[PDB]
RNA sequence: ACUGCUCUUUAACAAUUUAUCAGAUCUGUGUGGGUGGCGUGUGGC
DNA sequence: GTTATCCGCTCACAATGCCACACGCGCTGCTCGG
DNA sequence: CCGAGCAGCATCATTACTTGTGAGCGGATAAC
């Protein structure tokens, strides 16, 4: 069988991808609709959240949900809270650069119970759900094989909207570059933390991120063999916008090796 | 994992139920019973002693030795823990690895 | 004015219903009604057509107890325990047990209420999961519940007929599994 | 049914026959132990106990028995014994008269 | 008997912004592939 | 009274290796099931 | 109706002479 919510979810999902797509190509009807520092919110956007709504709203009209653009809906029923990102990374999509993913989650009494993220160009569809695991199309997930740090690449978000850390991340980004193998840099975090997933990253780590980003993600790598944290072990990062994740001994590594060089703004 | 606690049949339908698997079923049994509880209202007293009665299943699993007894059914002789296939002249150590 | 409190005292695995009449029994014996008011055991009776249990089936509010309206005395707390099949007092520590709250009778009451009002089959079914049908007219087909209804009943479901998906209302008497 | 069954079929003391040598048999039939129910395990049988007392001649042989852990705890009846009315070893004797 | 008298020759468009001269593979059926765990007891050395 | 001292009691923890052979290893009124 | 499966059970007192040893703990016993 499959689980119903992540069903619903994952209709929602194609449906949403499939009109970014569709809009993909037409740069000239897409325009940069700035937000805040650097978070573009073009009409795409609010076209791709509205249509993943109302596809929610017809099996859950009680469900509350939460987007970045209309903040917390309320619902009837707020004991479920369906956390969205219609698109993740809007400046990759306002470049047109095609690697960018839709991303739905499902908490229920709080704890994250289902995810998705789509990413419609290369058309893959990381989904996960507690209890039973993460699939990409139909494959296991159990992340990367690493050990170490050696050979290790590590995907990352620079914090270019909190740049007042920059230094620190960077002081940090240094250190780490006289372990690590290489970096990657793709500007979705959603779609690094599915990589987590399928093992394509070794790891990964990012300061400063919206609660409706990793949602969809630490489920994804949990299911998926690998662990989240805080900068420091805790369980804060819910509130603190600073992740760190992978499989657990490179987890393990990383914290040991950040917590020194860590600016305690962050602790 | 499934394997190394194996359900092994005999000439019909006779299985040989390792201690193991009775255990994991109690245990699994209490849980799902207490959860179904949590939800449905939860009598105070009631949850309180099925918490306790889970904490002893669960420490039964660990151990069948602490705390009393755990024997198993029709054969008045204790279950295997999983501290058994570890300790004794019989556990992993001195059976199969040494 | 000796106010009899609401005690719980643990039954075992399927022994509940001849332990309550056995209880009763021995009231009558020793003549102690005035001791003990109600022996209550909650239950419920999700009632389904078919699928193996048919027309009714009953459950329980939670197994293994049972609950009395008993007065605390020793003399009452033997006469319990001087029964066939039952544990210790569940409650605080032996030999002064805990009387349950009055708000716990009162919820449970409630409860009851509920239960006994509405005959609410439960293994219920949950908008997204997917379903066949084994009724002749859509005979082992499958598709997805898209809504849930309890007095109607009628399984609004998403299935693919002459190739757009529809909805169809299906009663719960053709649905497979869950 | 169950307790009788489980006594005759499932016991530490019943046993089927050492049926392979007449002798064998017989010396199993009348054959003593300490063990079982009620009776103390070759484990914490104690050095002591296993030995022979003089109380032994005439009433329980002091030669057969299994070589090996169990020693003294298998002992074997001896010929011309007999159990008392109490379940007391009688020992038949020979009633000397003045001369 | 006792609310009921023409209104006047059939569906009534979405498409949209550099730009161009259009810009070899269609195979197999060679083949590995179609009762034990535990306990107890006995005896032996 | 304090403060530590030591002691009686309790409880955990060990029991040769092999072999070989033999024997045996849910149940019971709930659940279901037609 | 009646056979076949099944779900969580101290099934009261189910007792139980040591085995020998070590460690720890609650409480008697004595110094300041
Ligand atoms: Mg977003």
């Amino acid at each position: 069988a499959m689980h119903p919510m992540l069903n619903i979810a994952v209709r929602a999902a194609r449906k949403a991808g499939n009109l970014i797509a569709k809009n993909y190509e037409t740069p000239d009807a897409v325009e940069a609709s700035q937000k805040g520092s650097n978070d573009f919110v073009t009409n795409v956007d609010k076209a791709a959240e509205a249509v993943i709504i109302d596809t929610i709203r017809k099996s859950y009209p009680q469900h509350t949900i939460i987007t970045e653009e209309s903040g917390e809906l309320e619902g009837t029923d707020q004991d479920v809270q369906w956390v969205i990102d219609p698109l993740d990374g809007t400046t990759n999509f306002i470049k047109r650069l095609p690697h960018f993913a839709v991303s739905i989650a499902v908490r229920i009494k709080g704890r994250t119970e289902v995810a998705v993220v789509y990413d419609p160009m290369r058309n893959e569809l990381f989904t996960a759900t507690r209890g039973q695991g993460a699939q990409l199309n139909g494959y296991r997930l159990r992340g990367s094989t690493a050990r170490d740090l050696d050979g290790t690449i590590l995907a990352t978000g620079f914090p270019f909207k909190a740049k007042q850390y920059a230094t620190t991340y960077i002081n940090i980004v240094g250190k780490l570059f006289n372990e690590c193998a290489d970096f990657r840099r793709t500007g979705s975090a959603a779609l690094d933390l599915a990589y987590v997933a399928a093992g394509r990253v070794d790891g990964f780590f990012e300061i400063g991120l919206r609660p409706w980003d990793f949602a969809a993600g630490e489920l994804l790598v949990r299911e998926a063999g690998g662990i989240v944290s805080d900068f420091t072990g805790g369980h804060n990062y819910m509130l603190t916008g600073n992740i760190v994740a992978g499989n657990p001994r490179v987890v393990k590594a990383m914290l040991a090796n950040m917590r020194d060089e860590l600016s305690d703004a962050l602790k | 994992p499934p394997d190394l606690r194996p359900l092994v049949p005999l000439d019909g339908g006779r299985f040989a139920t390792s201690d193991l698997n009775d255990l994991y079923r109690r245990v699994i049994n209490r849980n799902n019973r207490l959860k179904r509880l949590l939800d449905l209202a939860a009598p105070d007293i009631i949850v309180r002693n099925e918490k306790r009665m889970l904490q002893e299943a669960v420490d039964a699993l660990l151990d069948n030795g602490r705390r009393g007894r755990a024997i198993t059914g029709s054969n008045k002789r204790p279950l295997k823990s999983l501290a058994d296939m570890i300790k004794g002249k019989q556990g992993r150590f001195r059976q199969n690895l040494l | 004015a000796p106010k009899k409190r609401w005690y719980v005292v643990q039954a075992f695995s399927g022994f509940e219903g001849r332990v309550a009449t056995s209880l009763r029994e021995h009231i009558k014996l020793h003549n102690m009604e005035d001791l003990f008011g109600e022996v209550m055991v909650p239950t419920e009776e999700v009632v389904e057509i078919r699928g193996g249990q048919r027309r009714k089936s009953e459950r329980k509010f939670f197994p293994g107890y049972v609950l009395v309206q008993m007065v605390m005395n020793d003399a009452s707390w033997h006469l319990v325990r001087s029964v066939p099949r039952v544990m210790g007092f569940i409650g605080g520590t032996s030999d002064r047990p805990a009387p349950i709250s009055d708000k716990e009778v009162d919820a449970i009451m409630n409860r009851l209420q509920q239960v006994g009002d509405k005959p609410r089959p439960k293994t219920l079914f949950e908008p997204g999961e997917m379903v066949r049908v084994n009724d002749g007219p859509f005979a082992d087909f499958n598709g997805v519940v898209e809504e849930v209804d309890y007095e109607k009943s009628r399984l609004k479901v998403s299935v693919s007929i002459f190739g757009r998906a529809t909805p169809v209302e299906l009663d719960f008497s053709q649905v497979e599994k869950a | 049914s169950a307790a009788v069954k489980e006594f005759f079929g499932s016991s530490q003391l019943s046993q089927f026959m050492d049926q392979n040598n007449p002798l064998s048999e017989i010396t199993h039939k009348r054959r003593i132990s300490a063990l079982g129910p009620g009776g103390l395990t070759r484990e914490r049988a104690g050095f002591e106990v296993r030995d022979v007392h003089p109380t032994h001649y005439g009433r329980v042989c002091p030669i057969e028995t299994p070589e090996g852990p169990n020693i003294g705890l298998i002992n074997s009846l001896s010929v011309y014994a007999q159990t008392n009315e109490y379940g007391f070893l009688e020992t038949p004797y020979r009633k000397v008269t003045d001369g």
